[PDB]
């Protein structure tokens, strides 16, 4: 993990579940098509 | 890759704390030199802390 | 005793 | 160069004094003393 920083590792794990959920979000909370 | 012998190894970097063994005749040496290189060493180990 | 006039510039003449 | 008025009485002296000292190295010493020694993720 050395080339790295520790802040930017702890940033992507907050991004991959920001997005996870923004993503699920979208998809879902639409009624016209609604998998994700 | 950055991680992969002189006189000037020693002077030019700082990281590296060198120093003398004090009334001794390299001490000496080094405080009466004129040698580019050693004078800049000798201003260094003086006023080092 | 007469006057030299000099200037403040380092380092040729400094205030001790 | 060491100044003087025009028409001094000690241009002469002065200048004399100046190759003397520049001759006998205390020119060059005193500069040597005076600037010299002043010194990854």
């Amino acid at each position: 993990l050395d080339p790295l920083a520790y802040e930017i590792w702890m940033c992507i794990v907050f991004a991959y579940i920001g997005v996870s959920v923004v993503l699920f979000l979208v998809s879902r909370f639409s009624p016209y098509e609604w998998e994700f | 890759t950055v991680e992969r012998e002189s006189a000037e190894d020693l002077a030019k970097q700082t990281e590296i704390a060198y120093g003398t063994l004090e009334a001794g005749s390299t001490k000496e040496f080094f405080r009466r030199s004129k040698i580019a290189v050693f004078e800049k060493m000798w201003t260094y180990m003086k006023s080092a802390e | 005793t007469y006057i030299v006039t000099t200037i403040l510039e380092d380092p040729y003449v400094m205030l001790k | 160069g060491i100044a003087t008025p025009k028409g001094s009485a000690l241009r002469g002296p002065v200048n004399l004094a100046v190759l003397k000292l520049s001759e006998q190295g205390v020119l060059d010493k005193l500069k040597s003393k005076w600037w010299y020694d002043k010194g990854s993720a």
